RNA sequence: CAUUGGUGAGCAGCGAAGGAUUUGGUGGAUUACUAGCUAAUAGCAAUCUAUUUCAAAGAAUUCAAACUUGGGGGAAUGCCUUGUUGA
């Protein structure tokens, strides 16, 4: 299928996902492949979790945690029909946020959920992480991003930004700045801490379907 | 020439005639566009499918081919037509009588030279324009300053100037004023080709013995000469990719390719395309790629890659010849023997005379394929003995093929030229089928037919002898024996039951079957040259000798129908797939659609080039005929499938309504006497005597929750006199006497406003109006017709005034008008007798 | 039933049943089928019942 | 005799895709599975196209002047058919999953929504013969993010309203004249947008989204452009729209929502006209008629077809069929209603002609096995797994009887005498054959004997014997009345599994495992012959297989069979792609027809795709229903491996073709044979084939007329049977004077008897000049009766042509003629009132 | 006497400038042919940017929202719903 790119955080191994059933796991470098996974259930996303010896695949309906050379470890039961995946890796916790619109951090240690939220506004559209902050990012599909956090039921904060729904956010490294991008064409910098919006694109050619922000600042938007 | 049957649609199977193709980026990517006589061809150049056709036939062959981004230019005889996805979009008449011979475009200019050296310049009206239509002005090459014009070409960064290469030398005319800007000094040979090269100023000039002129313009002295020696070349091309190279196409086939950095030879490719049809006439490296691409005479288009070298650094002195990426073609000559693959009218086989049997598609043009011919290992344990150097099977010409067992043994059988067995073929996996068949007297195989069922194959031959072939095993299982002169048709019922076979000396015989008695022996007049049955039917027709067709009923066993009006000897023809219609075509160059019921000639064409042989479809849409000239298939519609097609004879006047189209619309009512119903639909009765329990059924099963403000009058607000119509009409009726307009509205009523209105009748004190009506349904009655219709609504007048007139009963006008009535129709039961006796009689006879 | 589907139907059945039922008069065309015409006629109860 | 072409499809009503009304308002056009039917509501009269996609359809339109027809299926692969002649004039496969078409109202050029492009293109022209590319393109723009979704023209048809997925809408002119005049788009849903219609005078426009809600965007001040006048909403639970229609004329908007509701609404100011529940089920598609006063609802899941008259509330009619879902089929007898014994447990009437279900049973509880009539038209007996056969009236509606097991097994066999007093049934559970009396509901007898489960029964319906068969490899012939209760038995070489009588009685044929049709002669045991047939049946490879399909002895054999009416003809049909008509003297085959060519189905192709075949595994056969957007299409309950049983969706494998049961036409030309889409009904044209009979040279269309012209008339009649055209018969058949018909029917020749006979059938159920038929048959009967009577079996299907026109039409007309006159009677000879 | 079991040495017969098994790679077919890209009524294809921004239009369920859970007992602390004290 149409692929999903995930580099590991440390730099060197990749993980590929279809949405079909085709993932695989490679160094990239020395071009070693490590895993290849044909499961035919259409794909979403992947992570690596810590190493490149473990990751995580959504699926069909559940998220399946598989090892270094896809031999499935677990099957997660309680994560049904998880479109995103996140993981946050000091405090150990993968993010899935559904289709369901419900946000589960899972231990992945000790294996042991830790929360399960309800964010009411709808299926999740868009999902980053504040990584100098740990916080969830979901973007809902009034046009409003949700600031989360596993130990709070309610949305720490919640940032009214487009008109309709959020495609994709992208948050900085130094954990101060996120973009977002919105299907009526739009663009918009935020500041978070302070929480005002710098300053916003109203009129792109075609809807801004996905932005990153790198690791000097840098924007990309395709 | 024109026919009020067939109309023609394409021509199958061919790719090139050998005008040197053109080619076109599009974007990033690649066509190309081949010229077949009379029509262009547009081709994918990455994978080679069929993208466009020409819309309609040129008036004469093509003479130059050109393209440009989405537009392509072909000058026939006089002019030059501008096409964009196939269809017209310009016409652009020169202002001459001669033909047009080459054309280049370049900028705002397009520019066709004629033949006698003169060069017709049009340019675009303004830059905003997408093809050029202002003539601009004429340039002419007198003798003294060339020979005879070649090409045209335009070198790159060239203001307003045009490269015009002729016989002796090259000029350079700056073709905006048109000043003879430059002459080239005289080249000892004849210039045959030349082509700009990717290096700036060059343009390469081919002459007629081998020697290649790289010739620089702008200085206008020779740069490097290229010496084949004995060679006629005839393309030139430079990759470009990068790695500098060039390939002469000679006019014998070689395709020689240079290395021009290191002054060497790379390669050769020899017999490409065929001496004699004309060699290598165009062949091109696509630009920017390892790829090129040569077209030639013989029917062929083909593309040839570049690999890559084995060595890592040593790069470009290690060369990878260059093989072979992929490629379409069609017969080289004409063809011989047609004949439709399947009852989807999907594939069609077709055996040429340069041996070779194609199987065509007639879908999609990148399915049609060459039947091979690589035997199988004899079966015996033994040694298959032919000349090493292999060569195809003589020329196919008879075929007969079954789909009945397709995948399990083979089902064609092919009939050779000069060749005393045929050759079962394969038609799944496209080959040469394991079995081979005799004729065991020494006789030439002239006639071959197959059974239904697929396992039988019969080979009548040239001494009479007719034997018959298992096809599962090839073993040979009877061999009859009547004739003593040819055997020229073979035929088998569907009920494997009886075989009709046909031959000279003028005999058809009659066999049985399943046991073998001889059935018969009919005697014509000539010798009798074809046989086709038609099966469904158990009906034949043979050409005879004495130019004329007899078509004979293979089971009472006599001829039925003499078709005459031929005059020359007839080739070939064919039974509709409908048993109804034989198309024949004969060697005065007339092809002929004959009617079998009226037994008379109701179409025929003359063609200008022979046709030679005649073939339906089995589903009957198409007509594939083949002609003398020319390699292809020629297919034609159908318009009996689309229309109606009157059965009249023409011959007379070129060379009842009723029948005339065959179909017959039946009589209102035959006899003033004899009854008649409605015509129409039969539920209208019904629905009109249950009208209301029907609709109690219909409705649905709670109650549909509605608003509560509901504008009151919406069936009037859908946006965009006294009396009722109908109680009008039956009141000047009941005046005049005369209720036929009254009738014509009751008839042409809906079930619902006839019930509407007959509730709707007055029925107080002066019943003027009951009575009025059943003076009219009286009168109806009376006129016979509709007596369903007059049933109905008397019931439908007692039931919703039955009340009215039981109790004003032995009033004297109702007492009158119902007594009128009951005389018609104590009259009218005799209708009952007849169905009492027809049922009584009818159910006693089926039960015992 | 989801053990049926399950089985493909070819299981053992039910064993009985005899349970009493209300039919009531009726016409045959307002017992049938929507659609333009009709098929039967004569009413739901037969005269030996009424 | 042996030409039969694709007459009808039967017993499905609508399977996917787009329901169209014509241009009249008469007639209707609905996709089936991969083909179109028209069902013409006002003459009642139906029929199925000829031709077939190679997928399911998904898309339909019909031109203005009602003559020609474009049917994409998915993925783009559009027909054109000319639909006055109903032949295909060109194929044309736009790349993308198109997803709707509208012809101009002009009729002029039409539109077609692919992907996320709006491709206008021009028709051909219907007068114009054939040719290679007819298709000229208009233009193609490019606005959307997504993809289109619906399509609309203008009443003067110059702007186009295209919804899309974008959840947005625009409006593309047809000039670029007029690009200025339509460069405008529109806003704010929340969704998606289902629909976006013009006004009556085109200076309003409404929007309708999935979400639930109804725009007005009108052209006003607060220059000024295009607000948003008002909004108005549905409130529905959870359900959402599922298809919008607007008939601007009158202002209805029709929504189908998702849970089997549909408002209609009044739409310039919103006012609810109407509610109602269709089924419970997702409504797929709307249409309405023109003049705007029937709806036309069509509902996929589970395939039901609804026609709505929204003034005075009525069902015009309330269908619905089964995919795959069918086990068997019995004719009336009578040419003209079939029965299907479904497996939900539903039996219905379905009528021929008009391809609508008279009359639904829904008795049983689990899959009805078998169905027969029995020698009347009143009561048929059907036979189901729930246990029970139960016997049906067919005049009052009602089980009189429900003959039950004594432990309850499963039966899978019905069979029934001629004098319908006795009942056997066999079960593939038991062995044994249960014997049932009519009358006192009890078991006459357990027949036992065979060593394997009964495949099928039959009775003899002459000699009255019974004649089974089971998978015993055995034939046992019972002959049950009478103080003899003896039996004998006939070893086949194997495993039994179809058997068929003649209608003579004297004949057996059974199609046996191993592939052939055996055919035995009962008053002896032996062999008179067999029928070779593993060969010329094609068996395809399924998706799922990992065998070639020249290996896969999944099909090579025939489950079911029956004779001709005559004695002749044997027709068998099985688990394969292929229906073969055998000859039964000669033992040579007469055509073999193939049900399908639909790739939406598993045993259809003979050679699979290799482009498809990857690493993986296949590629038809990965999951996506995640790629699904909805949450009832993305949830895949399925029991593991539940071969046949249970809903489509109960399991998760795609339908095999296969025909489940096989019936010849009592009364006409015709077979039919009940499969996975529907019942075939395959029948016959001598007005299209020349097969005349005993020609000579002097016999013309010309010569027969001058036969007529100078009167006589027995000659040109034998003339025309001779040439044998229809139109010929026809009209000599309606020269030939009353007085005369007499002399003539007698000096008919023996061998065009029953040719005449035929045509009167063919003629007589439709036609009107009832008193020309009638005294026909009543001097061809009369005047040849006992030669019928001998020759009781060539005749079979004729006389039960012209019995059906006896008690079918001629006798209402005598019906309500007495009625009438019996009525007159009392009104005028009675009691005067008061 | 068989062998319907191997492993070989030899004929008859077939037999045109050789034959017989095995295997890698690419091309074409496997569904019925209307050309490439983009911001698309047009331009590009040697190039989208030094007009690529404006104006207009565009903001319900004031939160319908897991139709998404293997069975049996439960739930400190969580979560959730209903009440409540003080601001």
């Amino acid at each position: 299928g149409p692929y999903h790119i995930k580099y590991a955080k440390n730099g060197t191994h990749l993980l590929i996902t279809g949405r079909k059933g085709h993932v695989a796991s490679m160094d990239w470098r020395k071009g070693q492949l490590r895993a290849e996974l044909f499961l035919n259930e259409t794909c979403h996303s992947a992570t690596y979790l810590q190493n490149e010896q473990y990751f995580a695949v959504a699926q069909k309906k559940y998220t399946f945690i598989y090892d270094h050379e896809g031999t499935e470890l677990h099957r997660l039961k309680q994560h049904i029909e998880a479109r995103h995946l996140d993981f946050l890796p000091y405090h150990y916790l993968l993010v899935t946020a559904g289709e369901t619109g419900w946000l589960k951090y899972h231990d992945v240690s000790t294996g042991q959920l830790v929360s399960e939220l309800r964010t009411k506004a709808g299926p999740t559209m868009a999902m980053a992480q504040n990584p100098w902050n740990a916080v969830m990012h979901l973007g809902h599909s009034n046009g409003t991003v949700s600031l989360w956090s596993p130990s709070m039921p309610e949305p720490l904060v919640k940032l009214l930004s487009a008109r309709g729904p959020v495609n994709s956010i992208a948050i900085d490294r130094s954990g101060y700045y996120m973009a977002t991008t919105g299907a009526d064409r739009s663009m918009k910098i935020w500041d978070i801490r302070n929480f005002k919006q710098l300053h916003s694109v109203e009129s792109l050619p075609t809807p801004g379907t996905n932005v990153s922000i790198s690791d000097t600042g840098l924007l990309a938007l395709s | 020439k024109n026919s009020k049957i067939f109309s023609p649609f394409r021509i199958i199977g061919n790719v090139s005639n050998g005008v040197p193709f053109a080619t076109g980026t599009l974007g990033s990517t690649f066509y190309i566009v081949t010229c077949v006589g009379k029509t262009f061809q547009i081709y994918d150049a990455n994978t080679l499918h069929l993208l466009f056709v020409s819309e309609k036939e040129t008036p004469s062959s093509i003479v130059a081919l050109s393209a440009h981004f989405h537009y392509v230019y072909a000058a026939y005889e006089n002019k030059v037509g501008i096409y964009k996805r196939g269809i017209e979009e310009h016409l652009l008449e020169l202002e001459t009588d001669a033909n047009v011979e080459h054309l280049c475009i370049f900028g705002d200019y397009l520019c066709a030279s004629t033949d006698d050296n003169s060069i017709f310049i049009y340019k675009k009206s303004d830059p905003q324009d997408k093809y050029p239509s202002e003539f601009y002005t004429k340039l002419t090459v007198t003798e003294i300053q060339g020979g005879e014009i070649v090409s045209l070409q335009h070198l790159a960064t060239y203001l307003n100037k045009l490269t015009v290469v002729t016989k002796s030398n090259v000029l350079l005319f700056n073709v905006r004023t048109g000043k003879l800007v430059f002459t080239s000094n005289e080249f000892p040979d004849q210039i045959t080709t030349a082509e700009p090269a990717p290096v700036l100023d060059i343009i390469a000039l081919g002459t007629v013995t081998g020697e290649v002129i790289m010739f620089n313009m702008r200085k206008g002295k020779r740069i490097r000469t290229i010496k084949i020696p004995q060679s006629r070349i005839s393309s030139l091309s430079f990759r470009t990719d990068g790695s500098s190279h060039l390939s002469v196409g000679t006019s014998s086939g070689d395709l020689i390719f240079y290395d021009l950095d290191r002054r060497s030879r790379i390669h050769v490719l020899k017999n490409i395309h065929r001496e004699s049809y004309g060699g290598v006439t165009q062949a091109t490296f696509l630009n920017g790629q390892p790829i090129i691409v040569t077209s030639g005479g013989d029917n062929s288009l083909k593309e040839y890659v570049f690999d890559p070298s084995l060595s890592q650094g040593s790069g470009d002195v290690v060369v990878q010849p260059p093989r072979y990426l992929r490629s379409r073609g069609g017969h080289s000559q004409p063809p011989s023997y047609i004949a439709f693959a399947d009852s989807q009218s999907h594939f069609m086989l077709s055996a040429s005379k340069d041996r070779s049997l194609w199987s065509f598609s007639l879908r999609k043009d990148a399915q049609s394929q060459e039947m091979s011919q690589r035997l199988h290992k004899k079966q015996d344990g033994g040694r298959v003995g032919g000349s090493t150097i292999k060569s195809k099977f003589p020329e196919i010409v008879a075929l007969a093929i079954e789909n009945a067992r397709i995948g399990e043994w083979e089902n064609i059988i092919t009939a050779h030229k000069d060749e005393k067995f045929a050759r079962t073929w394969d038609m799944r996996n496209k080959r040469v089928g394991r079995w081979t068949f005799d004729t065991t007297d020494d006789g030439f195989v002239k006639s071959v037919a197959m059974s239904q069922c697929g396992n039988f194959g019969f080979i009548g031959s040239s001494n009479g002898s007719i034997t018959i072939y298992n096809m599962q095993s090839g073993i040979l299982r009877k061999k009859y024996k009547l004739h003593k002169r040819a055997v020229t048709g073979i035929s088998l019922d569907g009920m494997n039951r009886k075989m009709v076979s046909c031959g000279l000396d003028g005999i058809v015989g009659f066999y049985d079957f399943n046991k073998s008695t001889l059935l018969g022996k009919l005697k014509l007049d000539a010798p009798i040259t074809a046989m086709v049955y038609h099966r469904s039917s158990d009906l034949f027709a043979l050409a005879l000798d004495d130019l004329s067709i007899v078509v004979i009923d293979a089971v009472t066993q006599r001829v039925v129908r003499q078709l005459w009006g031929h005059s020359n000897r007839i080739t070939a023809f064919d039974f509709s797939p409908e048993g109804r219609w034989i198309v024949s075509a004969s060697l005065d160059s007339t092809i002929r659609t004959w009617d079998l019921p009226t037994g008379g000639c109701i179409d025929g064409i003359i063609v200008d080039n022979v046709a030679t042989n005649v073939k339906f479809s089995p589903n009957g849409d198409l007509l594939a005929t083949t002609h003398v000239t020319g390699n292809g298939i020629c297919i034609w519609t159908n318009r009996a499938q689309f229309k109606t097609v009157s059965t009249r004879t023409i011959d007379e006047s070129e060379f009842l309504n009723d029948i005339d189209f065959n179909t017959y619309t039946s009589l209102e009512q035959i006899d003033k006497e004899l009854l008649t119903l409605s015509i129409g639909p039969r539920s209208k009765m019904n629905t009109l005597l249950h009208l209301d329990v029907i609709r109690k059924r219909s409705k649905p099963k709670e109650a549909p929750k509605k608003s509560e403000k509901l504008p009151f009058f919406l069936q009037l607000s859908g946006e965009k006199g006294f009396e009722s119509h109908f109680t009008k009409q039956l009141r000047e009726g009941s005046q005049s006497k005369d209720y036929s307009s009254l009738l014509a509205t009751l008839i042409n009523f809906s079930p619902a406003a006839v019930d509407l209105e007959i509730r709707s009748l007055n029925s107080f004190e002066p019943f003027d109006e009951i009575v009025w009506f059943i003076d009219a349904l009286t009168q109806g009655l009376k006129s016979n017709k509709n007596f369903e219709l007059y049933e109905t609504f008397m019931s439908l007048l007692f039931k919703a005034h039955g009340d009215v007139i039981h109790a004003n009963n032995k009033n004297q006008d109702i007492a009158s008008a119902l007594q009128n009535w009951e005389d018609v129709h104590k009259k009218e039961d005799r209708l009952d007798d007849l169905v009492k006796f027809c049922m009584g009689v009818a159910a006693f006879v089926t039960t015992a | 039933y989801k053990l049926d589907v399950l089985s493909s139907v070819h299981f053992v059945p039910k064993p009985a049943s005899t349970s009493l039922e209300i039919r009531v008069e009726t016409p045959t065309i307002s017992m049938e089928d929507a659609q333009p015409l009709y098929m039967s006629n004569a009413s739901s109860l037969a005269p030996q019942e009424i | 005799k042996s030409d039969f072409k694709f007459s009808n499809l039967l017993g499905t009503v609508y399977r996917q895709g787009n329901i169209t009304f014509s241009d009249d308002g008469k007639q209707l056009l609905s996709p089936v599975g991969n083909r179109v039917s028209v069902f013409d509501l006002i003459n009642n009269k139906s029929f199925t196209f000829e031709y077939e996609h190679r997928k399911n359809i998904a898309a339909i339109d019909l031109n203005k002047q009602g003559t020609l027809l474009i049917s994409i299926d998915e993925d783009g692969r559009a027909i054109l058919v000319n639909f006055k002649a109903r032949n295909v004039l060109h194929h044309f496969n736009f790349k993308e999953k198109c997803s709707a078409v509208k012809f101009s109202p002009d009729g002029r050029l039409f539109a077609l929504a692919s992907g996320r492009f709006l491709q206008i293109w021009k028709t051909p022209d219907v007068n114009k013969d054939r040719q290679f590319a007819p298709f000229v393109r208009h233009r193609v723009h490019a606005g959307h993010f997504q993809d289109i979704t619906s399509l609309t023209w203008s009443q003067d048809s110059r702007f186009i309203l295209t919804t899309s997925k974008d959840l947005s809408a625009k409006i593309w002119s047809v000039d670029s004249e007029e690009k200025n005049l339509a460069a405008t788009t529109f806003n704010g849903h929340r969704d998606y947008v289902m629909g976006a219609f013009f006004s009556h005078d085109q200076e309003k426009i409404y929007t309708v989204s999935k979400d639930g809600a109804v725009f007005v965007w009108e052209f006003t001040k607060r220059k000024y452009s295009w607000r948003i006048t008002k909004k108005h909403f549905f409130y529905a639970n959870q359900a959402k729209v599922k298809c919008v229609t607007f008939h601007p004329a009158t202002r209805l908007l029709a929504v189908g929502f998702t849970s089997g509701e549909f408002r209609l609404y009044d739409l310039p100011d919103f006012t609810l006209i109407q509610q109602l529940s269709m089924g419970q089920n997702p409504v797929n598609t709307v249409s309405v008629n023109q003049t705007g006063e029937w709806l036309a609802f069509g509902s996929s899941k589970l395939g039901q077809l609804l026609v709505y008259e929204w003034q005075s509330e009525s069902y015009i009619l309330k269908q619905q069929g089964h995919f795959d879902s069918t086990n068997s089929l019995a004719y009336s007898p009578d040419g003209s209603r079939v029965v299907t014994a479904s497996e939900d447990g539903k039996i219905k009437v379905w009528d021929i002609t008009s391809g609508f279900c008279l009359a639904t049973f829904e008795e049983h509880t689990s899959s009805v096995t078998a169905v027969q009539f029995a020698k009347r038209g009143q009561v048929m007996f059907s036979s189901s797994l729930d246990g029970t056969v139960r016997a049906w009236d067919l005049i009052r509606y009602r089980n009189f009887r429900t003959f039950t097991g004594t432990e309850r097994i499963q039966f899978n066999c019905l069979a029934v005498d001629p004098s319908g007093e006795v009942v056997c049934a066999g079960s593939l559970d038991n062995f044994d054959i249960h014997v049932w009396s009519v009358q006192t509901g009890q078991l006459l007898d357990a027949l036992s004997g065979h060593e394997g489960p009964v495949s099928c029964l039959s009775f003899s319906q002459e000699n009255s014997v019974l004649a089974s068969a089971s998978w015993d490899k055995t034939i046992r012939i019972w002959s049950i009345f009478g103080r003899s209760q003896q039996v004998e038995p006939i070893e086949v070489y194997s495993d039994v599994l179809a058997l068929s009588m003649r209608p003579d009685g004297k004949e057996v044929a059974v199609s046996t495992l191993k592939g052939q049709i055996s055919i035995f002669n009962i008053e002896d045991a032996k062999q008179v012959g067999n029928i070779d047939c593993r060969k010329d049946i094609i068996s395809g490879r399924f998706n799922q297989d990992r065998f070639t399909a020249k290996n896969s002895e999944r099909s090579k054999f025939f489950t079911t069979i029956h004779y001709s009416f005559d004695g002749m003809a044997i027709v068998a049909g099985g688990n394969n792609n292929s229906i073969c008509l055998y000859d039964v003297p000669n033992e040579v085959l007469l055509k073999r027809f193939i049900v399908s060519r639909n790739m939406a189905l598993n045993g259809t192709l003979e050679f699979l795709n290799s482009k498809k075949m990857t690493e993986a595994g296949s590629l038809d056969l990965i999951d996506d229903a995640g790629e699904n957007s909805d949450l009832e299409d993305r949830i895949d309950n399925s029991l593991p491996g539940s071969q046949r049983g249970g809903d489509l969706s109960t399991r998760k494998m795609r339908p095999e073709v296969r025909v489940t049961s096989v019936q010849f036409s009592p009364t006409a030309n015709a077979f039919a044979a009940a499969s996975t889409e529907g019942l075939l009904i395959y029948s016959t044209n001598d007005t299209i084939l020349f097969d005349p009979f005993d020609l000579d040279v002097d016999v013309t269309p010309h010569s027969t007329v001058e036969a007529l012209r100078e009167k006589q008339f027995l000659n040109a009649l034998v003339m025309a049977f001779r040439l044998n055209e229809e139109y010929l018969i026809n009209k000599v058949y309606e020269a030939i004077p009353i007085k005369e018909i007499p002399l003539v029917a007698s000096n008919i020749p023996a061998i065009y008897l029953p040719r005449i006979l035929k045509f009167i059938g063919d003629f007589a159920i439709e036609s009107q000049h009832i008193e020309f038929n009638l005294i026909w048959i009543k001097a061809l009967l009369s005047a040849s009766g006992g030669y019928i009577n001998e020759h009781k079996y060539l005749f079979s299907t004729a006389m039960r042509s012209i019995q059906r026109f006896i008690v079918r039409v001629a006798k209402e007309v005598v019906n309500t003629t007495t009625d009438n006159k019996y009525t007159y009677r009392f009104l005028v000879s009675t009691d005067g009132s008061m």
